[PDB]
């Protein structure tokens, strides 16, 4: 029960790799998730070229 | 029958031509580590009336 | 030869599957009972009563005579815990507080 | 036997007493250590005499390798390499040495025991207070060197041992 | 097969996590540790604060 | 392999180490030297640092 | 050491020009005859080392592994002779190439006098097992498998690489011998703390620890039983390996930091050895019982003590043969009855009677039984870690009790009791079985009457 | 030369020679039995004579022959101690075990593998012989473990019977929470008093604390079935009667209790000890007379 | 170390003239016989990609194949050897010319400087 099933199938898992997975799942659904509009992706550089005359200088 | 088998059985000189190159270049890397040949605090040694290296 | 419906799912909730998972584990559905539906993965898996293999009646033709098992029949949860070389929990002369409170 | 150095195995000249035969029945060890020997004494010595002769014929012999003493880790400068190696070789051998001293002891001790029988409490005092001295010095060379044990360790314990006694003693004669 | 695929490969993704079995992993695979670290951690130091003090009687301990 | 590893020569220098423990305590015994000193190096040798606290 | 090198390299022209039918003939005499050549190298010095060249160096805590090393191939061999029947030509030569690559990997892995090159060979390694676990694996849980036996790797494997330059950038020097005789002491510092805990998880990810043995399992029971063998008899050992020679550099940080470690393979030891007890799978009980003498091995070399070195070069060299041994014995049941689940097949002592003798012998030899060296390692680290602590004993004592438990359980249920009636496909074992047998259990018993010549750099 | 220390290991070398020749043809015959009994007979009758030495003079004797591995200060070697206790067990145990054996020739007459029996009767003595002649603890750990997995293969004689493979696992069980105090009292022996070797460490201890002679008495428990480790043998009657006869009755459960018997320089120096185990022993043998007054199998009743 | 900038440098010459001074790679150099190995290594590839006798399809195309590897193998050694030449050089010469950036260092003896000693227990 404890040391077969609820830490070694459950909770160890569940800390290292499968946690690892989620977030990487998530952000790569995140990031790659572009719907293909110059206009956005304009935007963001615009937003990007302020921030950085505004942050690295 | 020579000249027939060889041609099925050539395969099984490889490792021991292996081996006897390994030895070659174990000794030839040997060859270059004699900087303190003879030289030790431990093995200073006068030559033998016939002999040129303590080790080869 | 044994297809992805046989196999164990999760815990059901509607009536309908679960005379589907009776049905998968060759028991009536009055007779199916799963464990309680918490953290522990035990999901869709029947609760077979706790007694051991002991208690199991040693006349009977089992295809398995020493395990006292049948061919087909469920698998209790902790079959490897009662195999009549372990724990076992057939009704002994006297009651187990009686046992208790005499020996300590 | 000439193998063995008496010295560095001391042994008591070993008196035993002699046959009192109080009775005119004759007892049966003597007459089954006589056809012991006859049966298997014998036989054993005639051939290790063949081995013996067979030996003599064919004589060759080994020496005992000798090694010069070397700068040990004192003398070493704080990163030449050379030095440091061989102090560290020496004291790896000197280590080797010390365990085989301290194997001598305790093999004493055992002895001992073994041979004074039931008075080997007051009788084996002697060799107690050897192994003890040869322990307590050992312990103090390498009680806790560990793992990865080197020439260096073993000077800085000593250098901190000798530090201690140093301040220990100061304070007494300021006492 | 249902026996051993049940008690091997259902088990994660049957999983939920619950304050019962949040609060049961926790216990079991942290107090253990824990408990066994402040043991072993207390024996030590009254073992070098007995060495210390030079009261610990070592004769003899040679092989370690 | 066996019969090679069994006859191996004694490159661990555990007789030539024997041998040497004998004839050191030999000589020790003789002289009444306290058998192993405790420092495995001379102190005089030593220079240690002074404190003068 | 290119005398064994070359030789092994050799052994891949031989096996691609060999005939279709002479593979497995040829591979094994010269894999033989290889570690015939390799048993050379056990005659050490109790001095510095046998140091042949400026790249490749011995070591009486090489030599075993080495010898364990060429020994394993033509078991290995011998083992992938059955399952590999229907192969092609291209794929058998293929798979023996893969098995040749990790030797030379292995041979080049243990000898490596600097520790990038040891790096890099450690992690060169992880190819060919990837390949053969993902390739021949029957299952389909094997590429997940592979990808843990992949990512966990790594996950501790990377880090150390950057200490690795890290200590070049400062020390000037990462020769093995350099590192010893100039080592310094590490400061109590959070950045020496750190640098600890990189040089040291990359070796605790292999063996494996406690918290970090998931991928153990699932890798040894997807893979194809030669991936099994060399994943229990000398990959494990690697970590094993790795600590016993970085820590020295890491000195005197290692009291305050074994810590976390020493409880986790103390109580995992024991959370290991229970969980053998509750398994209805014979290879996922022989990875259990690996990861709990791999943890016993952490604890002694955690402990760094002379005992404890010698005790646990003892016990990774007999515990890689017989785990090996076991994974075999699992094996040769599984090709019989294509299941691999204890409680199915039993009752077969009485149809293979010598197979059930090696059974027993295994299961002896796994519990520790005295004068074997599996023994001596056990006792030597007991011996170490009751120095280190007088409390480890509990603990010591209950992981005995509970190996000998799991292990006679293991044998009870597959060899005793009634045959199953329905399984009537159980032929007569080959010779070929018989004889992996006894060349798996015949060097432990040798082993047993030289115990000085696996008991590593420190006797 | 004083044919003590050649007719002490000479009976325990041919001891081994049937063991030898069970890869032999007289193994496949019927005639294997006798000639183990005969090996066990002649082999008392050699032993005789060390007995009639010591009753004559008292000689005693160390015999440390082949030397094992060294570990830095330790030394480990081959050792047997030939005193009183081992010159005086060794014939009584080899005329019990020779009355065995004869008696087995009709009590199995009937088994298929007979021959195996009494290899297994042998290797059992061997182990047993290798137990009570050792002169350090690793010896006699060797004897300790060899008797028990010996125990082990006996009592579960009968493998498909699920009762005698309970039996057997539980004996192990026991055995080895016993072995846990054998193992403490080892590794005490060797951080404290460097050795092994049992001469070291009664000349090392003029006052024995309590933790190793609390785990010399934990292992005597163990071995010995003492009232916390009791019912193992009881259970033990599973295997057949020849084996309950030599093993679970006369020879092996006694091994714990000669266990306490060598190191007496030890336990008459410490006074807790000694009360603790008067006490187990007191309440062990209440106790196993007490449940015996009522059985009604007469192997339990003897057990 | 950005030898880009180094003064007297010839832009496009692989090889200066200076490095003549150096001693050439021999014809055995266990890197050339690397270059060679790489050379049949890409004569087998060839071979297997276009479905040919993989070892024995052309003898020609794969011993010009290890030619031209060893060829560019030899050139490129001595631009490195001769790159690792001119580094060592001018960190010589800068070390010589900079005394007061790296003075010597005091012999200190073992035997007199006190390392702190840690117990293993
Ligand atoms: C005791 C002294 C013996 C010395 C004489 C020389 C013996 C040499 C044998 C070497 C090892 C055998 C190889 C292993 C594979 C088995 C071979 C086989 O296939 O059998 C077929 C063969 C033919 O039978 P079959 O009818 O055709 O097949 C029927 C079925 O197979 C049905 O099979 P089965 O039911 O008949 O089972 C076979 C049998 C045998 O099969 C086995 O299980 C063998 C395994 C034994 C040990 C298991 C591992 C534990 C670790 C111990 C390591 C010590 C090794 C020492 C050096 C070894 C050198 C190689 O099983 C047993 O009886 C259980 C044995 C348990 C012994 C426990 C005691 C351990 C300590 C003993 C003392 C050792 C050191 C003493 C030091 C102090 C005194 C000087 O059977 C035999 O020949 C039996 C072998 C003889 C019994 C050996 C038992 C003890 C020997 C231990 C090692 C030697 C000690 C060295 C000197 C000691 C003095
Ligand atoms: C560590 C350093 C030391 C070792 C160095 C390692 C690298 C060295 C070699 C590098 C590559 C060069 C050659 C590869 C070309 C590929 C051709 C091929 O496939 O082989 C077929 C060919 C035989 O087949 P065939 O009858 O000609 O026609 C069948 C078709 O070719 C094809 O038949 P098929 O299409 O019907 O069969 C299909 C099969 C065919 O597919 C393949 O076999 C592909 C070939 C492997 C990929 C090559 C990758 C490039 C090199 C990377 C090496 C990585 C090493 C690092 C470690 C990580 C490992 C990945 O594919 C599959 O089965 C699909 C699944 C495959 C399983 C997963 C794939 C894993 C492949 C990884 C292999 C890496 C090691 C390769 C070793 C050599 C293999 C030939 O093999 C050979 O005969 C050539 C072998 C070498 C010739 C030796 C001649 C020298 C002996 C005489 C002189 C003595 C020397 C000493 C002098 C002094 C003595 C007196
Ligand atoms: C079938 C039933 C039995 C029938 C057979 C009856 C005969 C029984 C006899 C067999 C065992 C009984 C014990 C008798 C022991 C005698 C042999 C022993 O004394 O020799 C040992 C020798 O054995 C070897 O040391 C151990 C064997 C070597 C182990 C290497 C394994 C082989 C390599 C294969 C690959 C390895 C794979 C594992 C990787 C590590 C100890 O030698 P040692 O006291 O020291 O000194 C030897 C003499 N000197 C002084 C000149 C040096
Ligand atoms: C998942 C399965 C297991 C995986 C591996 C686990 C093993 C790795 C655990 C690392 C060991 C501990 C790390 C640091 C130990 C230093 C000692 C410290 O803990 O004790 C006190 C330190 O106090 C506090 O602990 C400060 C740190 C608090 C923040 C750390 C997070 C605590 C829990 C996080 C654990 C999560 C680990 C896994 C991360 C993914 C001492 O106080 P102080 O004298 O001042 O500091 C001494 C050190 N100095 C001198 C360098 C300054
Ligand atoms: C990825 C594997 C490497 C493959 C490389 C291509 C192989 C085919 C190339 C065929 C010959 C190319 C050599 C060009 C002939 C003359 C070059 C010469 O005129 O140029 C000199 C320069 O020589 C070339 O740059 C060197 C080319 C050598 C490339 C090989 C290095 C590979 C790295 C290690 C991997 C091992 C590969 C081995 C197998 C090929 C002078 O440069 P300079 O005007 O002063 O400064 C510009 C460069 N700066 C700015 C960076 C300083
Ligand atoms: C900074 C960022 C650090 C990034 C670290 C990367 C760790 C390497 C693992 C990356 C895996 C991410 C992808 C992923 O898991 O997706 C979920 C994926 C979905 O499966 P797919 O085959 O892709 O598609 C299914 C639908 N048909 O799930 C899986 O299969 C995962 C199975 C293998 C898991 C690998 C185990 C990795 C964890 C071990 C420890 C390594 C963590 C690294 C950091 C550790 C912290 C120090
Ligand atoms: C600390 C001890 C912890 C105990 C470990 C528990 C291990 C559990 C797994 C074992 C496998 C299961 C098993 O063996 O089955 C139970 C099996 C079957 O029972 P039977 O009565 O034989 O039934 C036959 C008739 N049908 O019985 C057993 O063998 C189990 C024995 C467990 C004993 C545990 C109690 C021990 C307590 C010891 C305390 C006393 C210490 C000594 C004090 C003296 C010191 C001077
Ligand atoms: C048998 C057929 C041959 C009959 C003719 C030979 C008769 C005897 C003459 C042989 C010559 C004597 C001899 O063998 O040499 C001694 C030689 C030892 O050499 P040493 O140098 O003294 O010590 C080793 C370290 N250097 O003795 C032997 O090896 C042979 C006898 C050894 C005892 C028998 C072994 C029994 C136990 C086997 C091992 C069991 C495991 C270990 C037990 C652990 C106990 C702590
Ligand atoms: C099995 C999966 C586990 C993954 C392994 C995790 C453990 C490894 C530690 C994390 C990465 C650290 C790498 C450090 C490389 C060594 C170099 C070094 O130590 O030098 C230090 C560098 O120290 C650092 O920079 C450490 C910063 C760490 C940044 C990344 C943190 C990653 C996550 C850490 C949390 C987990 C901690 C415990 C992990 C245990 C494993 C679960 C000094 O830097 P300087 O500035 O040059 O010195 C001058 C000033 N004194």
């Amino acid at each position: 029960k404890s040391a077969s099933s609820l830490l070694d199938l459950i909770w160890l898992e569940t800390i290292l790799p499968k946690t690892t997975s989620f977030i990487q799942m998530k952000m790569s659904i995140m990031v790659s998730n572009q719907k293909g509009l110059i206009k956005l992706y304009f935007l963001s550089f615009l937003i990007t070229i302020m921030i950085s005359m505004t942050l690295f200088n | 029958n020579v000249l027939q088998i060889v041609r099925d059985h050539w395969v099984h000189i490889l490792v021991p031509v292996g081996f006897v190159f390994g030895c070659y270049l174990d000794r030839r890397s040997d060859e270059k580590l004699t900087a303190f040949r003879n030289k030790s605090l431990l093995f200073k040694r006068e030559l033998r009336p016939n002999e040129e290296v303590t080790w080869k | 030869h044994v297809t992805k419906d046989m196999f164990p799912g999760p815990y059901p909730k509607t009536p309908e599957e679960r005379a589907a998972a009776a049905k998968k584990y060759n028991m009536r559905v009055e007779d199916y009972e799963p464990y309680p539906d918490d953290g522990m993965g035990y999901g869709d898996y029947p609760k077979l009563p706790d007694r051991s293999q002991q208690e199991r009646d040693p006349w009977y033709d089992w295809d398995h005579p020493d395990l006292r098992l049948n061919w087909g029949e469920p698998i209790h949860w902790d079959l490897d815990m009662y195999i009549r070389n372990r724990v076992d929990t057939s009704p002994t002369p006297v009651s187990w507080n009686t046992m208790c409170k005499h020996l300590f | 036997p000439d193998s063995w150095d008496k010295d560095v195995y001391p042994e008591p000249p070993r008196r035993t007493p002699a046959p009192a035969p109080q009775t005119s029945l004759p007892n049966p060890v003597t007459y089954l250590t006589k056809i012991f020997d006859l049966l298997v004494d014998r036989p054993v010595t005639l051939a290790r005499e063949f081995i013996e002769q067979q030996h003599a014929k064919n004589r060759y012999y080994y020496y005992h390798r000798e090694f010069r003493r070397v700068p040990d880790i004192t003398e070493c400068e704080e990163k030449d390499i050379l030095c440091m190696f061989e102090a560290e070789m020496q004291w790896r051998r000197d280590y080797k040495v010390d365990q085989e001293i301290v194997n001598i002891i305790q093999e004493r001790l055992k002895a001992c025991q073994q041979r004074e029988g039931e008075s080997y409490r007051q009788n084996c005092a002697k060799e107690l207070e050897q192994f003890t001295q040869v322990s307590k010095a050992f312990q103090d060379r390498y009680s806790d060197l560990g793992a990865h044990y080197s020439a260096r360790k073993c000077l800085a314990k000593q250098k901190q041992r000798m530090l201690a006694e140093r301040k220990a003693a100061k304070e007494a004669a300021a006492a | 097969i249902r026996w051993t695929y049940a008690r091997s490969a259902n088990i994660y993704p049957n999983f939920r996590p619950t304050p019962k079995t949040s609060l049961l992993g926790a216990l079991f695979g942290i107090g253990p540790l824990f408990f066994w670290y402040y043991v072993f951690k207390t024996d030590r130091d009254k073992k070098e604060k007995l060495i210390q003090e030079g009261k610990l009687d070592q004769t003899f301990n040679i092989s370690y | 392999g066996s019969t090679f590893v069994a006859y191996l020569p004694d490159y661990r220098m555990q007789e030539w180490a024997r041998r040497e423990a004998e004839r050191l305590v030999k000589y020790r015994e003789a002289n009444g030297l306290p058998l192993m000193e405790s420092n495995c190096f001379d102190p005089n040798k030593i220079q240690l640092p002074e404190d003068e606290d | 050491m290119l005398k064994i090198i070359i030789p092994t390299t050799m052994l891949l022209p031989m096996t691609w020009m060999s005939k279709h039918n002479m593979i497995w003939i040829n591979a094994t005499v010269h894999s033989l005859l290889i570690s015939l050549i390799s048993l050379s190298l056990l005659n050490q010095l109790g001095e510095n080392s046998l140091n042949f060249s400026l790249t490749f160096f011995s070591d009486s805590l090489s030599a075993p592994l080495l010898v364990l090393t060429t020994w394993l191939l033509p078991l290995m061999l011998m083992a992938s002779q059955s399952h590999l029947s229907k192969e092609t030509t291209t794929r058998k030569k293929l798979y023996i190439t893969m098995l040749i690559l990790l030797q030379l990997f292995l041979i080049m892995t243990f000898t490596a006098t600097e520790l990038i090159l040891f790096y890099i060979l450690f992690e060169a390694t992880l190819v060919p097992t990837l390949i053969i676990i993902t390739r021949w694996g029957n299952q389909t849980e094997r590429l997940n498998a592979g990808l843990y036996f992949l990512f966990y790797t790594l996950a501790g494997s990377l880090p150390l690489l950057v200490a690795l330059v890290y200590i070049q950038n400062t020390t000037g020097s990462l020769n093995f011998l350099i590192i010893h005789y100039w080592s310094h002491p590490l400061s109590n510092s959070w950045s020496n703390i750190f640098m600890w805990l990189a040089c040291i998880m990359a070796f605790m990810v292999k063996m494996p620890l406690y918290g970090l043995h998931l991928w153990l399992p699932k890798a040894h029971v997807e893979a194809p039983i030669a991936g099994s063998m060399v994943l229990a008899a000398v990959l494990l050992k690697l970590g094993g390996y790795g600590m016993m020679r970085i820590t020295t550099i890491l000195n005197p940080l290692t009291n305050y930091m074994a810590y976390p470690f020493l409880m986790l393979s103390m109580w995992g030891m024991i959370m290991t050895s229970s969980i053998c007890l509750r398994q209805t799978d014979l290879k996922s009980l022989i990875a259990y019982s690996s990861v709990s003498h791999m943890a016993l091995v952490i604890v002694a070399i955690m402990i760094q003590t002379p005992w404890s070195f010698m005790g646990a070069t003892a016990l990774m060299i007999a515990h890689g043969l017989t785990s090996s041994m076991l994974f075999c014995l699992a094996n040769t049941n599984y090709e019989r009855v294509h299941s691999r689940t204890m409680i199915l097949a039993r009752g077969l002592q009485t149809l293979l009677p010598l197979m059930a003798t090696w059974w027993l012998v295994a299961s002896l030899t796994n519990l520790a039984l005295p004068p074997s060296i599996n023994l001596i390692g056990e006792l030597f680290i007991i011996t170490a870690s009751f120095s280190w602590s007088n409390i480890t004993i509990i603990l010591m004592g209950m992981n005995m009790m509970i190996t000998a438990l799991y292990s006679l359980y293991m044998l009870i249920t597959t060899q005793r009791g009634k045959y199953t009636h329905h399984i009537n496909n159980i032929k007569p074992s080959f010779t070929r079985e018989n004889a992996l047998m006894a060349l798996h259990i015949l060097p432990l018993l040798l082993l047993t009457l030289n115990p000085k010549m696996i008991l590593g750099p420190l006797y | 030369m004083n044919p003590f220390a050649s007719l002490t290991l000479t009976t325990l070398t041919i001891l081994t020679i049937p063991i030898m020749m069970s890869n032999s043809n007289i193994y496949k015959t019927n005639l294997y039995p006798n000639y183990v009994k005969t090996t066990v007979s002649y082999a008392f009758t050699l032993s005789l004579v060390p007995l009639l030495m010591f009753m004559h003079t008292g000689q005693e004797m160390i015999i440390s022959n082949w030397h094992w591995m060294t570990l830095q200060t330790v030394e480990l070697s081959l050792s047997f101690k030939m005193d009183y206790f081992s010159v005086m067990f060794i014939p009584v145990a080899l005329f019990v075990t020779w009355s065995i054996m004869e008696f087995s020739m009709w009590y199995m007459h009937s088994d298929p593998f007979i021959n195996r029996f009494f290899k297994y009767l042998l290797l059992f003595l061997i182990t047993m012989m290798i137990l009570v002649t050792a002169n350090n603890l690793f010896q006699l750990f060797i004897g300790w473990e060899g008797v028990g997995i010996m125990s082990f293969l006996l009592i579960g004689w009968w493998h498909g019977r699920t009762d005698a493979n309970t039996a057997a696992l539980q004996a192990i069980l026991y055995n080895r929470i016993g072995d846990i105090g054998f193992v403490l009292s080892m590794a005490w022996f060797l951080t404290h008093s460097n050795a092994w070797d049992l001469q070291q460490i009664f000349m090392l201890n003029n006052e024995c604390p309590n933790m190793p002679l609390i785990g010399l008495l934990l292992a005597a428990a163990g071995k010995s079935a003492q009232f916390g480790l009791h019912p193992w043998l009881p259970s033990a009657m599973e295997g057949p009667t020849p084996v309950s006869a030599l093993l679970h009755s006369s020879t092996m459960v006694v091994a714990g209790v000669f266990l306490l018997i060598r190191f007496y320089p030890l336990m008459e120096t410490n006074k807790l000890v000694q009360t603790m185990t008067l006490c187990l022993g007191a309440i062990t043998t209440l106790f196993t007379a007490l449940c015996a007054i009522t059985q009604n199998d007469i192997k339990k009743i003897v057990a | 170390t950005m030898m880009s900038g180094r003064p007297g440098r010839v832009p496009l010459q692989f090889l200066p003239n200076e490095a003549r001074s150096l001693p050439p790679p021999k014809l055995t150099d266990p890197r050339l016989v690397y270059m060679g190995f790489l050379g049949y290594c890409s004569g087998l590839i060839d071979n297997a990609i276009r479905r040919r006798p993989v070892v024995s399809a052309g003898l020609h195309r794969q011993l010009l194949y290890v030619t031209s590897f060893v060829f560019f193998g030899y050139y490129l050694l001595k631009r490195q050897d001769y790159m690792y030449a001119l580094r060592d050089h001018d960190m010589f010469a800068y070390v010589k010319s900079h005394p007061e950036d790296f003075p010597e260092k005091d012999k200190k003896t073992y035997g007199e400087i006190l390392e702190e000693f840690h117990p293993v227990r």
